[PDB]
């Protein structure tokens, strides 16, 4: 079907507690395959899947480059950031980017993407064109500006649309065993007695991948949209997720109940009711 | 600024079977800022060997950390996750429910 | 694999 591989990286100053701790994590689709910490000993960038270890010394070495040099760039950024917004030396601040490519079952570009968040709200952003960028205030406009002069979107456009989209066809054929794999849940349905009146009814969805998922209760075909307990999809820590969906249901009703489970490695939508 | 409170969830990675290995988690998501302070409780007490994954973020730029450790439940020992953060006037505790 | 390029704000 269709993947993405996406590059996360975040810088926290500590003012009084040293440089700004840079950690920034690589993904194809659900699948962590890369990281560097700053504050690891010998920092460098690290395989975390088994289909990247096979990639040679040079590989990691550049890909060392890149973190250390993105780490540079941070505490310069976090510096003049603090210019820009008319902020103390004193406070903790944090800078996160975004950058990647989804790419549809045939392999071509869908879209990239280049964004990043100052303390958690938007900064600037590539706009889906590759070309024009949309800065969320005054200070994000001088680095458009400054952006605009260096013509930094040509280089990512170029980026994008070359390099993201190869090396993504390149990591999604070695490690086709696994990111080509989609690993439905194991669902089933369990019953929660809440007094003489009320039960919870708890639709479980274990041990899935990708990490994309629906569960909905029906009540007589109806959604249960507001009145039903949706859980964050959560790791299971061994690249599979969980999730579950709950509603609390009057005793002896509960077959006018069905949970409904769509995912990508289910043939069909199941249906599922609570059984006694 | 901006200031977020982690969702926690604390749950197995296998269902629960007593006597039998497993791994207990603690997901941690929808924080910010990001330093944040996560541990795992056996009976009240501190476990000791707690790995964690490292930190990343969703669309919204909250962040998200998986902390686990390998463990073995029983009928009687007690689990939870106590988290502390910025926007917490007071650890938080969430108690480890097998069925949830 | 990485994008190269450092812009700096």
């Amino acid at each position: 079907g269709s993947h993405s591989m996406r590059y996360f990286h975040t810088s926290v100053s500590r003012p009084g507690r040293g440089e700004p701790r840079f950690i920034t994590v690589g993904y194809v689709d659900d699948t962590l395959f890369v990281r560097f910490d700053s504050d690891a000993a010998s920092p460098r960038e690290e395989p975390r899947a088994p289909w990247i270890e096979q990639e040679g010394p040079e590989y990691w070495d550049r890909e060392t480059q890149i973190c250390k040099a993105k780490a540079q760039t941070d505490r310069e950024d976090l510096r003049t950031l603090l210019r820009y917004y008319n902020q103390s030396e004193a406070g903790s601040h944090t800078l996160q980017n975004m950058y990647g490519c989804d790419v549809g079952p045939d392999g071509r570009l869908l879209r990239g993407y280049h964004q990043d968040a100052y303390d958690g709200k938007d900064y600037i952003a590539l706009n889906e064109d590759l070309s024009s960028w949309t800065a969320a205030d005054t200070a994000a406009q001088i680095t458009q500006r400054k952006w605009e002069a260096a013509r930094v979107a040509e280089q990512l456009r170029a980026y994008l649309e070359g390099e993201c989209v190869e090396w993504l066809r390149r990591y999604l054929e070695n490690g086709k065993e696994t990111l080509q794999r989609a690993d439905p849940p194991k669902t089933h349905v369990t019953h929660h007695p809440i007094s003489d009146h009320e039960a919870t009814l708890r639709c479980w969805a274990l041990g899935f991948y990708p990490a994309e998922i629906t569960l909905t209760w029906q009540r007589d075909g109806e959604d249960q949209t507001q009145d039903t307990e949706l859980v964050e999809t959560r790791p299971a820590g061994d690249r599979t997720f969980q999730k579950w969906a709950a509603v609390v249901v009057p005793s002896g009703e509960e077959q006018r109940y069905t949970c409904h489970v769509q995912h990508e490695g289910l043939p069909k939508p199941l249906t599922l009711r609570w059984e006694p | 600024m901006i200031q977020r409170t982690p969702k926690i969830q604390v749950y197995s990675r296998h269902p629960a079977e007593n006597g039998k290995s497993n791994f207990l988690n603690c997901y941690v998501s929808g924080f910010h800022p990001s330093d944040i302070e996560v541990d795992l409780l056996k009976n009240g007490e501190r476990i000791e060997k707690v790995e964690h994954s490292d930190l990343s973020f969703s669309k919204d730029w909250s962040f998200y950390l998986l902390y686990y450790t390998e463990f073995t439940p029983t009928e009687k020992d007690e689990y939870a996750c106590r988290v502390n953060h910025v926007t917490l006037s007071q650890p938080k505790i969430v108690k480890w429910d097998r069925d949830m | 694999r990485r994008f190269s390029r450092s812009p700096i704000r």
